[PDB]
């Protein structure tokens, strides 16, 4: 018996999907903390939300927005 | 924003249409959880009341008070 579970390798084609609510997260040099970011969807707001609120500082070079 | 959340500011250039007829703009679609806010600032004037055009960004049109 075989189960397909999270353990499944992402693939530098993007073929494969994350799973719902899970967070890609980098080593940061705080130690063990985490600082990670995820696409959530809100039911109660019908939108895709792309969450870096964990992230303290966001740093581009151009930005725009509609 | 010290804990608040915003989005962008937008700008617009607004004149009333003759008539003294208030004038009408649409509020931006705000996302899920955030209220509408709004601002109006000075830019051009005078006191020509009625008689007059500063629709245009480049020029203004004063023929005096009534």
């Amino acid at each position: 018996s075989l189960a397909q579970t999270g353990e499944i390798a992402m693939q530098r084609d993007g073929s494969v999907a994350f799973l719902e609510d899970s967070e890609l997260c980098w080593d940061t040099a705080a130690g063990s903390a985490k600082s990670c970011l995820s696409v959530r969807y809100d039911t109660v707001g019908n939108k895709t939300e792309l969450d870096l609120k964990q992230i303290d500082v966001v740093s581009a070079k151009g930005l725009s927005f509609e | 924003s010290d804990g608040k959340t915003k989005t962008p500011v937008v700008s617009t250039y607004e004149t009333f249409q003759d008539g003294g007829r208030a004038k009408t703009i649409n509020a931006i679609e705000c996302p899920t959880g955030l209220n509408n806010r709004f601002a109006a600032v000075v830019s051009s004037f005078s006191t020509a009341g009625q008689n007059a055009n500063f629709s245009s960004e480049s020029a203004k049109d004063s023929q005096g008070t009534t």
